[PDB]
């Protein structure tokens, strides 16, 4: 089962937050990170394409989010408005989709 | 379960294969686990669903929901009337729309997409070429009566009547009646034709001679500026203060007293 | 009548469904009330007719009359050799012709139509886009070796070798070797490129510098007219009667007697 | 042999017709002498072979070898992943490629061909129109990120980022970032736009007025050269030695002794 | 059954002639009026399209024929060359066709 | 069976060589002449198309080979490097192919 892990769960007001993915399926097509609980066009942060090895930011990008080629997200200089839920969508080689959810709270 | 060849639950319906069901009047479900649910609908292949009147699904995992809709190939979706999806992973959500190729989405009225990874959300618009897709579409045609040919092009909403033939051309909001030609070109105004950008400029070659007259909207070549034939002599003679030779050989328009002084 | 699964009236033929009939050698009729009548012909779906040798009809109410002809979708007609109709309501009446989309008619040799409601009656021609149809076609491509991209365009008969990329462009009779660019553009002569009309005119921007020489067919930019570098000094000096400063400081070419009189 | 309606040699497989064989899991072979050999594969019609996983062959003598590949019509071949062949005699040997029409070959990554007798061997390229074929292809598109629209056009290898809209245009090696417009046009340099050849030249009509300033890259019309408004007076006055009228009425900058002699 | 009615059957040399349609099928696509008894490309007066709500004259138009959005035809300033037969074609939403015939004579 | 005949088999150092074809199938699409024993793209001399009645030389053309509209080849001013095998490809109206082989030696 696809799983997402936050590290650390509780973070300071100026540190880095890293979200990792375990049990990622093989033979994929691309990734996409969203904000909240639902997959929405207007609430996308960053996406990655494996065919061209390309990374492209989305409408809800501020300049502090970075994607890595293992479905991993890095956020720097977090504030009190960055606390809550996040959603990950994985597209496979057969055009089928998978979803995962992570969470973290800032103090 | 063993294959079965018999009639269905509708009137004059037929199921042929394994675990098929035909529920409409004069419907056909041939293959593996197909579903025909309306009048005069056909499902042929592997796990195909036809929910519209006179809708056809042919291939692998296709959906035909609209009236007079056609889904042909691998994982295609047709939703509206007279909408066609042909190829791999195409969806057509507009009336009288056409999606042909790989991963093309059309949601406008009378719009057409051919190629790989474009979305056309405008009316009476068209796309030919390649884009990108990583969960969401990153290059769309959102203008009305606009056409795009190439790779990685964008037209915004509210920008109508535009034509692009090139690569990496992005038209912003508030631009109408423009044409963009070439690779890595830019457009920044209405009623203009652009053949380059502010960093790289192109030359137009093999141009015929224009007409030099009072009201002539024709381009001018280098030879015409070199020679100067056909220009208004009086306008240039009073624009640049010239003392004419015939008026210099014969002393004319001179202030006599000032010539008395110096001489 | 109950469905029947048996052989047909031909040699090695097969009928599968309700009220099917296969009359050719090695023919197949699968679905509801299909008809295969020639050698190596296939009729799959609902009320499909295949009358040509090696002709295929797949879908709902399709006709394949020519040799090596294909009709795929909803109410398509293929009549000649190597002719293809794909989509909804397409007819192809030319050899090696292709109709793709919604309500497209092709009747030329090696011609292609993609989109909605165009007719191509010329040879080696092509149409990409949208037109109109209300019982008869109102926008046709009747020229040879001509191509159209856009909405509501027309080329007359006898006008050959033309290319249109735009909307509402109508080319009349007697025009050859012309290019039209933009929306609502007009062409009225041969061997011309038009970027507008007589009511609205466009500007060409981002143009590189040409060459100012005796035989140079390159466009000229505004800076070159502003500065004036590279022109023939003698031609402009004898076109506009100029008295040169070196010949004015030192009295040359003067009529002495007339200067005696006034002074 | 008599037709047979039973199960195949795989798990949950089905054969329907004469001399059919289905060997994969959940496979379907319907028609005359068809062959399905992999998982979730479909062969419908006359002598069709499906050798790839989730590959579909529909029609007469079609081959589907790649994964998620589709062959629809008469004698089509699909070899790679997500490759589509639609029509008559098309082969697609590139990943995510599309061949539509009559005798079209694509062997590039994300490339598209529509029409009659073109070969596209470049990546991210496209062809729309007609060529020639007599055993070998005589007009190919061998450039990357290049597009061709028309009849009998060629782009060489190593020439990238090119766009052609016309007939009989041949681009040689070493040319990049060029646009060719018109019939029988020639291109011989990089970063250029050509509207004709060295034997026939075209005119550009209906052009708006540019800007005459120090740094203005806009085209100039005939009326602007006719009138001469907006030019630098000092640059033209020192380029062409002019004796100004105000300095001629009042004797200025004269060599007094030389005027003493002659007068 | 689709029917066409002329009003009046006998008309003067300068009056108006109106052709009406009864039992018009629903869910149509367009109309087209012809001259004579057969549907011919070169003998079309006017046509109407419902998708774009458009009316476009044909090759056999003089400037006196008007179409209404109920398959109704109006002719003004009739002469002795306008007497005879007329044909109406109706295209449905399934791309099937229907034909009707009307007639009137001028004295 | 498709057959190819050379005339004459042994030729001089400056004469003409003619290759003829017997039992040519009907309803064809085009012809193509190659050099050697295999059909290769880089070793084509000349080809003919029946649809447009066109003849077009190939990469391995020197200017001495002529094709006739009966699948016949003429070679003029032969040298010692023109001796050996030749291959003919015939494309039919169904897109199927046929091959034939001829040979001649120069002294």
């Amino acid at each position: 089962q696809l799983t997402t892990e936050s590290m650390p769960f509780n973070v300071a007001e100026g540190k880095e937050v890293l979200l990792l993915v375990h049990n990622l399926p093989q033979q994929l097509f691309g990734y996409s990170w969203y904000k909240g609980e639902r997959v929405d066009g207007n609430r996308q942060i960053v996406g990655y394409a494996i065919g061209t090895q390309q990374a492209t930011p989305g409408p809800a990008n501020s300049g502090r989010e970075t994607i890595y080629p293992n479905a991993s997200l890095l956020i720097q200089n977090v504030t009190q408005n960055d606390t809550g839920f996040y959603t990950l969508q994985v597209i496979k080689s057969d055009l089928v989709n998978e979803e995962a959810t992570g969470q973290f709270h800032v103090y | 379960s063993a294959p079965v060849f018999q009639a269905g639950t509708g009137t004059d319906s037929t199921v042929a294969g394994v675990n098929n069901e035909a529920n409409g009047e004069k419907s056909s479900a041939f293959g593996y686990e197909n579903k025909a649910k309306e009048k005069l609908s056909s499902a042929f292949g592997y796990k195909n669903i036809a929910n519209g009147i006179e809708g056809s699904a042919f291939g692998i995992s296709n959906l035909a929901k609209g009236q007079y809709s056609s889904a042909f190939g691998f994982r295609n979706v047709a939703n509206k009337r007279h909408s066609s999806a042909f190829g791999s992973g195409n969806e057509a959500n507009g009336e009288q729309s056409s999606a042909f190729g790989f991963k093309n989405t059309v949601s406008g009225f009378n719009s057409s997409a051919f190629g790989s990874q474009y979305e056309v959300t405008g009316n009476f618009s068209g796309a030919f070429g390649m884009g990108e897709f990583n969960g969401q579409y990153q290059y769309k045609n959102e203008g009305n009566n606009s056409y795009m040919i190439g790779n990685k092009n964008k037209i915004a909403s509210g920008s109508n009547d535009n034509f692009i033939l090139g690569n990496n051309v992005h038209i912003g909001g508030g631009i109408n009646n423009s044409v963009a030609l070439g690779n890595n070109s830019t457009v920044s105004a209405s009623n203009t034709v652009s053949v380059g950008s502010s960093t790289l400029k192109r030359k137009i070659v093999n141009v015929g001679d224009g007409a030099i007259s009072a009201n002539s909207s024709d381009a001018v070549t280098g030879r015409q500026l070199y020679s100067g034939n056909g220009i208004d002599t009086a306008a240039w003679q009073n624009k640049l203060n010239v003392t004419r030779k015939n008026d210099y050989k014969d002393a004319n328009d001179i202030d006599v007293n000032k010539w008395k002084a110096k001489l």
